[PDB]
DNA sequence: CCGACTGGCACCGGCAAGGTCGCTGTTCAATACATG
DNA sequence: CATGTATTGAACAGCGACCTTGCCGGTGCCAGTCGG
């Protein structure tokens, strides 16, 4: 007896999401390696890390999610994974000797706990375990919900959590750890849309205003608010192809979501008769393009964000076919029909352990509204909110609470044992 | 509910034998009376270590260095001096580096004296203030030597500058020329072990103005500075002041072969108020790109006491573009006397020119960014500028221009007072040209700023110099800012001014200092060696201060050497002598970089 | 009583001394020599290379062969410092992110083959930042095998925002053969290479305006330095001398897709918290031997200053000793009281294993 | 066949609601707290580390003394070698170009 | 500097004494999920220190 | 498994206290220099 | 030959300012006991 160290289980924890992937060490305040879910392709080589996106030639911007949140391009899925899990978390194997200008499975250590969204389809999660089985020999397995691993992440066994990602903002009813099923309500409003409201305000000031990206500029000098930019652009012996400009615009557009855009967070949607009027007297915030560009930015700074709470007031899309948003995409109606899809005697209980999640909550001011709303949709009732997370750092709250729950030595009896997998195939339907 | 029934179906909850948790337990430091080994022994600093090494190999060594293998290094604005320590007197070359280049150094800039040519009147054409300027100078020099009872005849000027006027060149070829004089052949290989056919010192002056490639000649210093204003890049001077003093290691010293280099051991010597990204270039060139074993550097006046062997003396250098003073009180300079101003013998060079011209020179053509005139004006400047304010009259006499591939031309002309008017600039500056001295002055290299906390400047700071910047323009913001609208004055006082606002400084209220240092003022370099200088200045600060007129006391040189030597030979001396553990050597640097000039100089760096 | 020890396991050339100290004892070759038909480490490795195969037992900041390694330490303690380290604590230097398995694997070692006391593992970007001054800051490293950029507040490095730019000091040296080759030299050989790299360290700089350089380096006779090879030969390398540290600007120009060394600080900068981004940009800082190039501090403030807003004040800190800054750093936290109730105890580590190095070492 | 037992969602869920009620709340805190206790180690580390990498550039009394004593030493040295040049016997380099 | 009592607790307290430390090893674990199912994890050991 | 009530521990600003460190000061044997 | 001195280079003793954590009064959030 009492021969073993100082050591249970060295887990890791994946967590793939449409902007962002993450993975690390359970037993660790935040992820070792987040990295863009959008991939480099150049000439049928793959590309993975924000290091290796640069202008070329051949260069392609792909993505192996979709804007469900779910694997679309299994393939680049097994690479992009194998990057993160194998080449930048693993032993080096060294060099051959001649090589070195001197002379002249890779898993079996380590169980995967892979994070789903909420409404991840059974054929995705089975395909998942079906590729973890077969390319990294892996000792055991585990999938679970982003809802519920944020709720951990706040310390929190039940809690309403609102999620407000890139490509979807979510909202679910977490009780015991638990999805409750009939909760789950999801919605486009969310950061990848509101980088579309900004475009179209954008193509729609009195001069239209013109995005360039970082990499076009090879200089810059400052200037004056609203005058043409002294600047001088590159050129290249090749076309830049336009999912790559997409890709490097999308910097800025979250560099003005993060530092100017700012919720509505008075009495009162917006739109209500006083509240435009006061915004536009307002001090409002400044901004820079990569260009020079210099902007004070005063009432738009609020609509541009207002239609995820009030539809009415949000801009057309620049993109004709991606359709307007209903009033039943827009926040508080997601909220209210998650609550209500709840039994009558847990609301309270939900109400006071509200979590918030998802890189779009750090707009300035999204608390705020978030608790005037909830107040005001449900008087009588206390409202508290927590931010997923141990650090100011709200960004990784999904992948934080996989990091807590694989460290749990209670959690160690759940996994799916490879062995159960080579016996039964699809246990990671049921075992759930 | 089930209970044993779960049992049965294989089925039962499991810790594994594992914690309750795997998440770190971190225990808090305390750090109550804290206390740090770090650096605290002089076993642990590396400059000092290997200091105790030498010294106890040395005791070894004793119970059972060459100052031939020691270099001494000493650069300037006109001149360099070099040599080894064990040598009588260094070697002086134009610290001038020409190569190959698509314009001379002539056709990109303006001529100087600065002049506005087909000017609507001749005031205009050398400037309005700079001519009332001129003219006040005349009639103060008449009214003062009238008060010293010299002759004055009325008509003095005029039979110079109707003579100037009316006057022609002579012509003269062949033996009727007094030198067959030579041009540098850039055509010919250097046999001196390298392969660029790059030229430096007096050779570089007399590379032909239509040499068949063209030359540009580069100084690397100018107005005691690193001479930013004339290089595209920062890479670009570093590399020449490299190759200049690489090719004078090569040329002057004989020390061809680069190889042997290693075993050498080198001081350098630099000025008082030191930028310190310029004495950081000496070092890193004297190691990295020379390899040579040993490196140290001592301040100009403190070398200069050195060179004379004086305790306690109040230095007054007056270099070519530089005249810098400070004092010297028990082996160190004073750290708040040091006063830094931008004149010095060039300037009564391009000022002696300018009133000769504006009177009536007959050369009117003449060019000082042209070298065969260049090398004329400080001819003329030698000869015939002198403060002593006797043996004054019309004097006529004759220069020639041998220009290149090009008749001798030989040109009679007259002078009376501006050559004594134009070194007499040294006691109002504003007759000087000083409107460019400050162009480009941080163009390239940054100021220094300290090694962790880059906002806030480190190069030095002296009372007396920020009493001199006052004096030119009136003086919450940083000190970044602070220092930037100081670099934005050009330093400029009287000469005897700034000698007694040194002193003052020096003296911190303190008569009976002040009449010690007042009473001990040694003069050099080159600007000093105008006949009388040393006796001016010392009238000079006795009229300013009554007070002190019996102690005030002014002497030029020390122990009979040329004003130019001194602080050279000084610097030997701080090569040879024993007690000297001021040297960062090689393996320090490649170590540790310009941190251990602060570990090992003998001054607060 | 007597100091702990501080060893910075680098790629290119291993460094070692005291506690305390402000330099290093020990600088040598992290090259091990095995016979081709004993072994032998550093300089006598490369002096007898006719008869051995050498290898690196480091390759791009992480150690890949133990067996080699414990060869290198053995050499460092025994024949460089002349120190047996069952009598001191020992700091051991690491890469930024670096696998779990490696720091438990060099736990093992300065243990079980060393006898170590007690000893503690540190990460190589932080100590840098200690030496240069502060506690906040993004500290460029870049070596002989890896250049990382790594933002540090409030003296945590934060892993996520770590960006590992695969190019570093040999890559500018087999950048500047070739391009040697392509003007008409011959560097082929190892013991040409060893020349080549000497030839970097002095001769090479990094320009402020490349395409202005590369014009007027057409006409300039003043950039085409010379060069004395140990053969008698000498050498001139003129656009060379810039083209070689322009592959940290430009790495297109020695044929990889990463981003250049300011784009990559500047995306470490973005990847963190909003509030935080105002000190790193005032607290740039330079470390480890390829950052040692003329006027990399000059190219750098420009680079960033253009990727930049123009609200923020950017400042560029390269100390002096900036070459040995992860060793430096490391000298002051072994030498303060503090470092006592920070290491790893052999008593703890009788108890725990190596993976107490996960626990204690943060 | 395998889990649509009733037994086996009671322990799924009994695990699920013990590990999420007593052992990520417990979890929670001592891993917020850690990271606090962590961070501030670090902080307090980097401080005094940072400290020292400056502290032997600071002014002291005793280094300034100390440095006017190396000063004062080489100056009287410098002042004997004049002795032994002038006083000693008389051995000035008297030295000309002879052009 | 360094003293008697707290503040030098570890440089007084460490071993310094040349004697062995444990071997450690890369053994392996027998790992049961709650399904009653088991699977192995590397994880490290050494000999047991002996009787007082 | 659940809530109302209770005794308890975490955290706040605050004052008392510790040793290290830098500034301040006395005393010693050995030194270069002078008169003698 | 060898009397005679202030200063040197250093070890040793003294004092207050300084940074930091312990103990303290108090406000507050919490785990646990109890009843259901
Ligand atoms: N500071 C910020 N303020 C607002 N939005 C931000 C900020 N930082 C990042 N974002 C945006 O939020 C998204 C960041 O990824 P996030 O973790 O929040 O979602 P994801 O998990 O990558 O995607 P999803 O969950 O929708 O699959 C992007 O759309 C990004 O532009
Ligand atoms: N024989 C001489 N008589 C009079 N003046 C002379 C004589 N020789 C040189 N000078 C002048 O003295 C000036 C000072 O020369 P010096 O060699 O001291 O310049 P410098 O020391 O380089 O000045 P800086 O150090 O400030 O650059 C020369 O520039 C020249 O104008
Ligand atoms: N002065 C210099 N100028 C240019 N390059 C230099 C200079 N000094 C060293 N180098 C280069 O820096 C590299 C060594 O740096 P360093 O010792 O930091 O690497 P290392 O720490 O061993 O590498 P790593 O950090 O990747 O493990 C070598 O390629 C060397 O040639
Ligand atoms: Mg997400
Ligand atoms: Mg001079
Ligand atoms: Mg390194």
């Amino acid at each position: 007896a009492d021969i073993y160290g100082g050591d249970e289980v060295s887990a890791l924890v994946l967590d793939p999401g449409y902007c962002n992937t993450r993975a690390g060490f359970a037993g660790e305040e935040m992820p070792k390696q987040v990295i863009p879910s959008f991939y480099g392709h150049v000439d049928g080589r793959d590309l993975f890390g924000d290091e290796v996106i640069v202008p070329r030639a051949g260069f392609e911007v792909r993505n192996y999610m979709n804007r469900d949140s779910m694997v679309e391009d299994w393939d680049a899925a097994t690479r992009v994974w194998e990057y993160l899990l194998v080449q930048r978390l693993q032993p080096p194997r060294p060099t051959p000797a001649s090589k070195n200008g001197l002379n002249v499975k890779p898993l079996t250590e380590n169980p995967l706990l892979m994070t789903e969204a909420p409404w991840n389809t059974p054929k995705a999660r089975e395909k998942a375990i079906e590729v973890v089985m077969e390319n990294w020999g892996t000792p055991a397995f585990w999938l679970s919900r982003t809802p519920v691993l944020a709720a951990f992440a706040a310390g929190k066994a039940t809690a309403l959590v609102i999620d407000v990602g890139g490509a979807n903002t979510s909202v679910t009813a977490i009780h015991d750890g638990m999805v409750l099923k009939r909760s789950i309500q999801r919605s486009p409003a969310a950061g990848v849309w509101l980088s579309g409201q900004i475009r179209s305000m954008w193509k729609s000031q009195d001069p239209p205003v013109n995005v360039v990206p970082t990499f076009m500029v090879e200089n810059k000098k400052p200037v004056e608010a609203g005058a043409p930019p002294d600047c001088r652009l590159r050129n290249f012996g090749f076309p830049i192809h336009d999912s790559f400009r997409a890709f490097e615009e999308e910097r800025v557009l979250t560099e003005f979501k993060e530092s100017v855009v700012e919720v509505w967070r008075g009495p009162g949607k917006y739109l209500n008769p006083g509240n435009e009027d006061f915004a536009k007297t307002q001090p409002g915030r400044v901004f820079e393009f990569p260009d020079g560009s210099n902007q004070m930015w005063r009432e738009q700074r609020y609509r541009v964000a207002e239609g995820m709470w009030d539809e009415t007031a949000a801009y057309p899309s620049l993109n004709p076919d991606e359709a307007a948003i209903t009033k039943a995409q827009t926040i508080p109606a997601l909220i209210k029909a998650a609550l209500d899809g709840v039994d009558v005697d847990l609301r309270p209980n939900l109400l006071g352990n509200v979590v918030v999640t998802g890189s779009t909550s750090l707009l300035n001011g999204f608390n705020d509204r978030l608790n005037h709303e909830l107040t005001n949709m449900y008087p009588g009732l206390k409202i508290k909110l927590h931010a997923a997370g141990l650090t100011s750092e709200r960004r990784f709250g999904a992948w934080i609470g996989g990091s807590i729950l694989a460290s749990l030595g209670t959690f160690h009896q759940m996994w799916i044992s490879r062995k159960e997998y080579e016996e039964n195939g699809a246990g990671i339907v049921e075992k759930r | 509910v089930s209970e044993r029934v779960l049992a049965r179906e294989g089925l039962e909850r499991t810790d594994n034998g594992m914690r309750q948790t795997s998440w770190p337990e971190v225990q808090p430091i305390n750090q109550k009376n804290y206390y740090t080994d770090y650096m605290k022994r002089d076993d642990q600093i590396l400059s000092l270590r290997l200091q105790n090494e030498a010294n106890r190999e040395r005791l070894v060594k004793t119970a059972q260095m060459d100052p031939s293998k020691i270099i001494v290094i000493h650069p300037g604005s006109q001149n360099l001096r070099i040599g080894f320590a064990s040598d009588a007197l260094p070697k002086t070359i134009p610290m001038v580096l020409g190569t190959q280049y698509s314009q001379t150094e002539s056709e990109m800039h303006e001529a100087l004296p600065r002049r506005q040519f087909e000017g609507r009147t001749m005031e205009q054409q050398y400037g309005e203030e700079w001519v009332k300027k001129y003219q006040k100078m005349c009639s103060d020099l008449k009214v003062t030597m009238r008060a010293n009872k010299l002759k004055v005849l009325p008509n003095s000027k005029d039979l110079v500058v109707n003579f100037n006027r009316r006057t022609e060149p002579e012509i003269i070829s062949q033996h009727n020329d007094p030198l067959q004089v030579e041009w540098t052949n850039v055509n010919k290989a250097p046999e001196d072990g390298t392969t660029q056919k790059v030229f430096i010192g007096q050779q570089a002056l007399r590379i032909a103005e239509d040499s068949s490639p063209k030359y540009k000649l580069w100084w690397p210093i100018q107005h005691g500075w690193l001479n930013e204003d004339d290089y595209p890049t920062r890479a670009h001077l570093f590399d020449d002041l490299e190759m200049l003093l690489d090719r004078a290691l090569r040329r002057e010293l004989g020390l061809t072969k680069k190889a042997d280099w290693k075993q050498y051991s080198c001081v350098i010597v630099i000025p008082d108020l030191y930028d310190k990204r310029y004495v950081e270039l000496l070092l890193h060139l004297c190691i990295e790109f020379f390899d040579l074993s040993r490196v140290a550097f001592i301040q100009e006046s403190m070398a200069a006491t050195f060179g004379a062997g004086y305790t306690q003396a109040c230095v007054v250098d007056v270099g070519a573009q530089k005249t810098s003073i400070s004092c010297v009180e028990d082996g160190l300079v004073i750290e708040d006397s040091r006063v830094n101003l931008k004149y010095g013998g060039y300037d009564v060079t391009e000022t002696f020119i300018k009133m000769m011209l504006y009177d009536n020179f007959p050369y009117q053509d003449i060019n000082l960014r042209r070298r065969h005139d260049f090398l004329l004006a400080e001819e003329l400047k030698m000869k015939y500028c002198t403060l002593s304010q006797a043996n004054i009259s019309v004097q006529a006499f004759d220069f020639h221009l041998r220009a290149p591939n090009q008749p001798t031309r030989k040109y009679q002309f007259k002078f009376y007072d501006e050559v004594i008017l134009a070194p007499m600039g040294f006691y109002d500056p504003s007759i000087f040209d000083n409107s460019t001295k400050l162009r480009g002055r941080r163009k390239l290299i940054d100021r220094s700023y300290n090694a962790y906390d880059v906002d806030m400047p480190d190069d030095p700071t002296s009372s007396a110099q920020l009493a001199i910047l006052a004096m030119v323009q009136p003086s919450q913001r940083s000190a970044k800012e602070i220092a930037a609208e100081r670099d934005a004055v050009l330093p400029i006082a009287p000469l005897d001014v700034a000698i007694l606002t040194s002193i003052q400084h020096a003296a911190k209220g303190d008569e009976k200092k002040v009449r010690e240092l007042v009473g001990s003022i040694m003069v050099v370099g080159g600007g000093a060696k105008i006949p009388h200088f040393a006796p001016f200045l010392e009238e000079k600060l006795k009229i300013r201060r009554p007070d002190l007129a019996d102690r005030i006391l002014v002497s030029r040189s020390a122990r009979e050497m040329d004003e130019q030597v001194v602080v050279w030979k000084g610097a030997s001396v701080f090569a040879k002598l024993s007690t000297n553990d001021s040297w960062v050597t090689n393996y320090e640097y490649k170590m540790l970089g310009s941190r251990c000039i602060y570990m090992k100089l003998l001054w607060h760096y | 009583e007597v100091a702990a020890l501080v060893i910075d396991n680098g790629s290119g050339m291993c460094k070692a001394g005291f506690a305390g100290d402000d330099a290093p004892r020990a600088v040598f070759p992290s090259i091990v020599g095995r016979p081709r038909h004993d072994s032998y480490v550093g300089d006598e490795a490369q002096s007898k290379r006719g008869i051995l195969t050498l290898r690196y037992p480091i390759e791009h900041g992480v150690v890949t062969n133990w067996d080699d390694m414990e060869k290198i330490w053995h050499h460092t303690f025994y024949n460089e410092l002349r120190v047996a380290p069952e009598e001191h604590p020992v700091l051991l230097t690491e890469a930024p992110i670096n696998p779990k398995s490696n720091r438990e694997k060099m736990t093992q070692i300065v243990f079980e083959t060393f006898n170590a006391p007690a000893f503690y593992v540190s990460i190589q970007a932080v100590l840098s930042l200690y030496a240069s001054g502060r506690t906040t800051g993004i500290v460029l490293d870049s070596g002989d095998g890896v250049t990382h950029v790594v933002p540090i507040y409030e003296g945590f490095s934060l892993p996520h925002a770590i960006a590992r730019l695969d190019m570093a000091g040999r890559d500018l040296t087999d950048y500047l053969m070739k391009i040697l080759a392509e003007r008409g030299y011959t560097f082929s050989t190892t013991a040409e290479r060893e020349i080549v790299r000497d030839i970097k360290e002095k001769l090479c700089y990094v320009a402020l305006d490349f395409e202005q350089e590369i014009q007027t380096a057409a006409q300039s006779s003043h950039l085409e330095k010379s060069y004395e090879l140990p053969d008698g030969q000498v050498i001139t390398i003129g656009n060379e001398r810039f083209r070689a540290p322009e592959a940290l600007f430009q790495p297109s120009v020695l044929g990889l897709e990463s981003g250049g060394i300011h784009v990559t600080t500047f995306n470490s900068i973005m990847k963190c918290d909003v509030d935080v981004r105002k000190d790193l940009y005032g607290n740039i800082v330079m470390s480890g031997g390829t950052t040692m190039y003329p006027g990399l501090s000059d190219r750098m403030q420009k680079e960033i200053t253009a990727l930049a807003p123009s609200s923020m004040k950017v400042k560029i800190i390269a100390p002096p000793e900036r070459k040995y800054s992860v060793w430096i750093g490391g000298s002051i936290l072994a030498s303060l009281s503090t470092f006592q109730q920070m290491w790893i105890s052999k008593q703890e580590y009788d108890e725990s294993g190596p993976s107490i190095v996960h626990r204690k070492c943060f | 066949l395998k889990f649509q037992s009733k037994g086996y969602n009671q322990i799924y869920d009994q695990i699920w609601r013990d590990l999420a009620r007593k052992d990520v709340s417990k979890v929670f805190r001592l891993a917020t707290d850690s990271y606090a206790t962590k961070a501030s180690n670090l902080k307090k580390t980097a401080i005094l580390a940072s400290k020292e990498a400056k502290r032997w550039q600071l002014r002291t009394n005793k280094g300034t003394k100390d440095l006017q004593a190396r000063a004062k030493r080489v100056m009287r040295d410098m002042m004997g070698f004049w002795k032994r040049n002038e006083r000693e016997e008389r051995d000035l380099r008297k030295a000309a170009e002879r052009l | 500097k360094a003293n008697q009592g707290a503040i030098n607790a570890g440089l007084r307290a460490l071993d310094r004494s040349g004697k062995p430390c444990r071997k450690w090893t890369r053994g392996t674990f027998q790992m049961k999920s709650f399904t009653g199912v088991v699977w192995e994890i590397p994880r490290w050991t050494a000999p047991p220190r002996p009787k007082p």
